[PDB]
């Protein structure tokens, strides 16, 4: 029981943070959380502050 | 009539209910009582000697 109850928490955490995702896109928006976002800072050269807007 | 097609009104469910769906754990540790009920009455059997001889 124990074994099975310490895989249930790693099921549970990854419905929140697939919640989420389902929010975001049904609000038109990206989530950034499961996209890169690191390959087109260097493509285009822009700021640390710059790539937040 | 006219070139306009009309259609109907559609009645409307007045009420729903919400019933989710849940995950099954089926841990086995529970509902086992009778196991530590067995466990609690031993009763272990000993007779002095030397009392009869
Ligand atoms: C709550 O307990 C009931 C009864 O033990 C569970 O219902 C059983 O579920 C299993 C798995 O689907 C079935 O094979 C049995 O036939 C069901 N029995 C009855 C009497 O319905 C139920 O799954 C439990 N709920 C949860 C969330 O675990």
């Amino acid at each position: 029981d124990i074994s099975i109850m310490e895989g249930m928490f790693a099921v549970q955490h990854v419905h929140t943070h697939l919640n989420h995702l389902r929010t975001m896109l049904m609000e038109r928006r990206i989530d950034w959380t499961y996209m890169s976002s690191s390959w087109l800072q260097t493509q285009l050269q822009k700021s640390d502050d710059e790539m937040k807007v | 009539c006219f070139g306009v097609t009309f259609k109907k009104p559609l009645v409307a469910e007045e009420k729903t209910s919400l019933e989710p769906q849940l995950p099954h754990l089926q841990l086995r540790l529970p509902h086992l009582v009778g196991i530590i009920a067995k466990i609690k009455g031993i009763k272990i059997e000993v007779t002095s000697s030397g009392e009869s001889i």
